[PDB]
């Protein structure tokens, strides 16, 4: 009874930690989830990496000022480098860690660390005595893993991007996905030590013209002290090639043990499109509990090296395909900047509170991501536009309409019930006709979950706005083709100001458009919530403040949540657009704004 | 007689398992060898195993075993004789690779949710598994098998509305379970059934076991005895969706099968709150999960040997990741694979304009038309290629001083046979993704025309850009589709003539295509668009964007297109193509 459950909890709190001994789930126990940083003491020094660590929490959803509040804490002290000989090691810290009054003995805090271990036979090194803390640690050995406790994360550089993302490297979807390589490999490889057993083994299995790997011994005091019989014809070898220029006309990155298990070239595996052939054995690769490595890329076992060739070119076309694209779709979701990765962590963290309220193995395995899919709005995956192809659902055939009002409204609602699509109406004040009321006027309200809306497609229409019932009809025909999109008639796009290097806003007689405002738009119930749970307060208080661009902050979340442009259909106040561009793209990283030249018309 | 070690947690693949043994073979599926001597269900076991493709001879040759001797309950297993058996298989080798089937793990006086023998590097294929004593990438997590579903076959009651919301249906429970359960009970009532001590006996009423679960659309598994209840299987079985409220507990085949979509989980802790938290769950949502639960009963709990191939393969794709078979695959019912698209071309990217698109142009028995065609494509800016396929094999090329003063690197393909159908091969002279595919007759369509029509396909790289029209009627008199081109208030169609297609589709159409479509349309010289729409609608399921207010592109038929369109219709088993009423025009 509880006493076995009690029993379990006091037997199991130590290296063999999981949440149901090693955690209080009483502190979150509701749909908020928040975290607690540390706040600086000023006294220490600050790697540039954990400062983006710690800005990305900071600047997220679950950062709370409260340390009661929380159900999660981050330590602010540098934990990343762990290594005695690393010039980023902070000492003393086994003493400083207990010295602090929420430490608790780490009962829920959140450990970041991406370098363990020392010069002889590396292990991990943490310093401090953890205790019931889960660490977030880069290169996880799969025997020193706990299996629903800790989170392995991906090993990256200083100049890692903190908010923005780089794109991928995969512009054009070729067949055959073959390119001028078959598998290569560039780095250096160590004399003596721990993990160059497979690095001192490429040779036998380079081939020069599909299979070309290259190493070299140069290191260190070794370049000419003690280099064996084949230092000089592998580094004259290796001075042949770029590293970047065959990284890019290569089908498969070799990916091995070097020092530690990670590395610095699963990341840039991931953004060249290569589907990188992992060596490493026990490697719990970044988010293995929640990503299937299986479908981008391969793993093959380090023992069984020289057949690799053989069963690398044994994989199917479509395989290679289907590989190469979720390799790409990875490092857009959860690897192309370092507030991606912490918010993966938190999310997974968060997943593990409420198992009935989670995210199932395909939202986080397809697009868009699971950091874009909110399970508190729904663990139901026809709840979401995403997720009709993979189900066998089509989409809704009844919307709902919702007029903000600050005549033809009269008309407006006259016109739009006789819609056969139409199933219930909402009007804001700031077919059964519904009337809600309101308290503030604040125009960004209209974007808030309704518990009355009951159809997933939800038609914005502003008092303004007289649109035929024709109109609306064709207009959700179309929605229920791109249910992911908006679809609406009024469109406007934006450039790029080359005098003063600032986003622009164009509203007339364009070639092309990036927006289409919600003025006379349909699009799914889900991104009223999205809007009002994902995205920070302070762009929807600004967004309150200036009274505009809260259509413009819903396309840049749309158009960031599908990669995709809006589909229009047809058949002072000026210049505070600008600013809220600027903004909303200085906290985006990017512009998720896409042009397009298509314009959907009835037949 | 000697004993192993206890078993190591500290044990996994890359440490304990020899990849020597099974290194590679062109069907990558590892071999399994039975040592030579048992319960009945072990029996089943054993003859699954060796009646299976991982069953092989010639023990040098195979990579994992299974040994002969009955593991499966551990309530009269005698351990000591068990280890010393094991130590005496003659091929232990500390247990490197050999494979072990049980299903409780649990001993009267205590339960170590594992086995108790010391299986020092055996691999497991338990019934229970708690977190602590399961080995992540190592053991296998495998249901526990109830007589049951076998005894009794229960009807197969489809989705629905049912009597009872959540339903208990255990023995021997502990008092703090009964007392909680009860008190839901007197708390909502006329809902929440519990059922008292094969027939199931509540207060002056009586059900039958088996099938006094169909009434229920939740059903409880609790945690009572060795962490894993047989009941799990009966619950699945029945159609109403588990909730399991054991603390650890690691359901099985949790590797691969998604529960999330399948069960509800909730801590023990929270029972109370149980009713509260089901009460959330929409009805969508829960008949989804009684699908998933049936099709899981059906697919891995039903006997012995889906439970033996389902741990084989688990290891299987353990051994050979990169042959792993699919997790969508793992858990869709077959309705929701035949309804599934699963896009190949699933990755959102946007070409840049500076690729292009290499036309091919098909003509037989026409050159003056075929030059005025090629002459008007050349014009249209970013078509980096243009491939002429010449059918008729009796007639020569025309000179090549003869061919018009382009701006783009001609090629001419001289084809071995004559078949329409060879305008779909992928030709490994094509360098870009977009293929425009346009014939002889189609003239009326200017540069801007077919620039525009790049530019949209570059929006919709994964789909069919068509500027021609056609769909197809449903007509009940004869109770089949027709062809219908006279008038357009819809499209499902557009014609291969005048495309934008990916050349992955092309691939499609000479490799992965039923082995019906293509020699029908070898043999009847027409029906190749169809068949394309088809194969798009089919393998991207998405509609089709036609790019023009244009509908004549010119200056026994529709019968033959009816007739493909209906075998074309059967040969899938329905119809792909999705009628839209919109096209593409510029702004
Ligand atoms: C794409 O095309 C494939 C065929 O290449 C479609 O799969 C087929 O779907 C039909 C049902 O639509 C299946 O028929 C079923 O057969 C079983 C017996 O096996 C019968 O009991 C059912 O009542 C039904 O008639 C057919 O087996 C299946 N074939 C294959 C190879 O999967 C698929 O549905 C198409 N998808 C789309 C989106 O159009």
């Amino acid at each position: 009874p509880r006493q076995k459950r009690d029993a379990n909890s006091s037997i199991y709190k130590g290296k063999k930690c999981r949440m149901e001994s090693c955690f209080d789930f009483t502190l979150c126990k509701k749909n908020g989830f928040k975290v607690y940083v540390y706040p600086q003491q000023k006294g220490e020094k600050i790697a540039e990496s954990y400062q983006n660590i710690l800005a990305a929490i900071e600047g997220s959803r679950f950062y709370t000022s409260d340390p009661s509040q929380a159900c999660l804490f981050v330590l602010s002290l540098d934990t990343l480098d762990r290594d005695q000989l690393s010039p980023q090691y902070v000492h003393n810290l086994r003493s400083k860690v207990q010295s602090l009054h929420l430490w608790n003995n780490g009962r829920n805090h959140l450990i970041f660390n991406l370098y363990s271990g020392t010069w002889p036979d590396y292990t991990e090194d943490v310093g401090f005595d953890i205790g019931q803390a889960m660490l977030a640690k880069a290169s996880i050995s799969t025997e020193n893993f706990r299996p629903n406790f800790d989170v392995s994360i991906p090993l990256f550089s200083k100049d890692h991007p903190r908010t923005g993302g780089e794109r991928g490297f995969l512009k054009f979807n070729t067949i055959p996905p073959l390119r001028k390589y078959m598998l290569v490999f560039k780095g250096k490889r160590y004399l003596t030590g721990i993990g160059s057993d497979t690095r001192n083994a490429l040779y036998h299995v380079h081939n020069g013209e599909d299979v070309v790997l290259l190493t070299t011994c140069k290191h260190g005091k070794d370049w000419q002290k003690h280099k064996d019989s084949r230092c000089d014809r592998d580094n004259t070898e290796y001075e042949k090639y770029d590293y970047r220029e065959m990284l890019h006309n290569a089908t498969f990155c070799l990916v091995p043990r070097g020092r530690r298990l990670g590395s610095f070239r699963f990341l840039e595996a991931l953004q060249a499109a290569c589907v990188p052939v992992m060596l490493s054995n026990g490697w719990e690769l970044p988010f293995s509990e929640v990503i299937n490595w299986n479908q981008a890329a391969v793993i093959g076992d380090e023992r069984l090296l020289l057949q690799i060739p053989s069963t690398i070119r044994s994989i199917h076309q479509d395989k290679i395909l289907a590989l190469r694209q979720q390799t790409q779709f990875l490092w857009e979701a959860y690897f192309s900047s370092v507030e991606k990765i912490v918010l993966t962590t938190l999310e997974i963290i968060q997943d593990r509170i409420f198992k009935h309220i989670s995210r199932n193995s395909l939202i986080w395995n397809k697009h868009p991501g699971g950091l874009f899919v909110l399970p508190q709005y729904s663990s139901y995956l026809g709840d979401f536009p995403y997720y009709y192809a993979n189900l066998g659902l089509k989409p809704p055939s009844k919307f709902t309409a919702v007029i903000h009002a600050v005549q033809p409204v009269l008309k407006l609602l006259v016109a739009a019930a006789k819609s056969q699509y139409c199933a219930q109406i909402i009007v804001l004040w700031n077919v059964p006709v519904v009337v809600i009321e309101g308290e503030s006027k604040v125009m960004s309200s209209r974007f808030l979950p309704y518990d009355n809306i009951i159809t997933d497609a939800v038609l914005s229409l502003d008092e303004d706005t007289v649109l035929s019932t024709t109109e609306v009809d064709f207009a959700f025909t179309v929605w229920q083709s791109f249910p992911e999109r908006i679809v609406g008639y009024p469109a406007r796009s934006h450039f790029w100001d080359n005098s003063k290097e600032r986003w622009g806003y164009t509203s007339k007689w364009t070639n092309d458009y990036s927006m289409v405002l919600t003025g006379a738009a349909i699009y799914h119930k889900y991104y009223h919530y999205l809007y009002s749970h994902y995205l920070p307060a302070s762009l929807k208080n600004m967004v309150d403040q200036l009274a505009n661009c809260e259509d413009i902050l819903m396309n840049f979340l749309v158009s960031a949540v599908t990669k995709l442009p809006p589909i229009k259909v047809t058949q002072d106040h000026f210049a505070q657009r600008q600013s809220c561009m600027n903004t909303f793209a200085s906290w985006f990283g990017y512009m998720p704004l896409i042009h397009s030249q298509m314009r959907l018309d009835p037949v | 007689s000697p004993i192993p070690e206890r078993g190591d947690l500290s044990c996994r693949m890359h440490t304990c398992f020899d990849v020597y043994r099974c290194g590679f073979n062109p069907k990558n599926k590892i071999k399994v060898y039975i040592y030579a001597l048992i319960s009945r269900e072990y029996n089943e076991l054993l003859m699954a195993i060796s009646d299976s493709d991982y069953y092989t001879d010639d023990i040098n040759r195979a990579c994992l075993f299974v040994p002969s001797i009955d593991v499966l309950n551990q309530n009269t297993l005698r351990i000591k004789e068990t280890a010393q058996a094991m130590a005496q298989l003659s091929r232990w080798d500390r247990g490197t690779n050999h494979l072990l089937f049980n299903m409780l793990p649990g001993g009267p006086p205590d339960y170590n949710t594992a086995l108790d023998v010391p299986r020092d590097r055996a691999l497991l294929a338990g019934g229970g598994f708690s977190t602590w004593t399961y080995r992540q990438g190592y053991d296998v997590s495998i249901p526990v098998y109830s007589p049951l579903s076998a005894e009794v076959d229960l009807p197969e009651k489809g989705p629905g509305p049912r009597q009872y919301f959540l339903l208990s249906s255990q023995v021997g429970l502990h008092p703090e379970y009964r007392e909680d359960l009860e008190a839901l009970q007197v708390k909502h009532g006329e809902s929440v059934l519990v059922l008292d001590k094969r027939k199931r006996c509540h207060k002056h009423q009586v059900f039958d076991y088996p099938q006094v679960l169909q009434e229920a659309t939740f059903c409880v598994v609790l945690r009572g005895a060795r962490l894993g209840q047989a009941v799990l299987s009966d619950v699945l079985q029945a159609g109403c969706v588990p909730v399991v409220i054991a603390d650890s507990y690691i359901l099985p085949f949790s590797e691969v099968l998604d529960w999330k979509r399948a069960s509800v989980v909730v801590p023990e802790e929270k029972m109370s709150d149980v009713y509260s938290i089901l009460q959330s769950i929409p009805q969508r949502q829960i008949e989804e999960m009684q699908r998933q639960a049936r099709w899981f009963w059906e697919a891995y709990f039903q006997s012995i040997k889906a439970i033996a191939l389902a741990t084989l393969q688990i290891i299987n794709d353990r051994i050979y990741p990169y042959a792993a078979i699919s997790y969508e695959e793992w858990n869709d019912p077959p309705a929701v694979k035949w309804g599934s698209v699963s896009n190949p071309l699933f990755l959102p990217l946007i070409p840049p304009q500076s690729q292009g698109f290499t036309a091919i142009v098909l003509t037989y028995d026409r050159v003056e038309s075929l030059f005025r065609v090629i002459t008007e494509v050349s014009k249209v800016p970013s078509l980096s290629k243009l491939l002429v396929v010449w059918n008729n094999q009796n007639k020569n090329p025309p000179e090549d001083s003869l061919w018009p003063k382009i701006r783009v690197p001609l090629k001419v393909v001289r084809t071995a046979e004559n078949k329409l159908s060879n305008r779909f091969f992928p030709y490994d002279e094509i360098e870009t993704e977009a293929v425009l595919a346009i014939d002889d007759d189609i003239i009326m369509l200017t540069s801007d025309e077919l620039q525009f029509g790049y530019e949209v396909w570059r929006e919709f790289p994964d789909r069919l850009v068509g500027y021609p029209g056609r769909l197809h009627l449903w007509d009940h008199e004869m109770n089949k589709w027709k062809y219908e081109s006279e008038w357009t208030n819809e499209v499902s169609m557009v014609l291969t003539g005048a495309a934008f297609y990916h050349k992955y589709f092309n691939y499609l159409y000479t490799y992965k295509m039923p082995g019906d479509i293509k020699n029908w349309v070898d043999a009847h010289m027409n029906c190749e668009d169809i068949a394309m729409n088809f194969l798009v609608a089919n393998v991207t399921g998405k509609a089709v964007i036609k790019v023009t207010p244009r509908k004549k592109f010119k200056c026994t038929h529709m019968v033959e297109r009816s007739e493909c369109i209906n075998k074309f219709a059967s040969v899938f088993g329905t119809m792909p193509l999705k009628v839209v009423e919109h096209r593409a025009d510029p702004v």
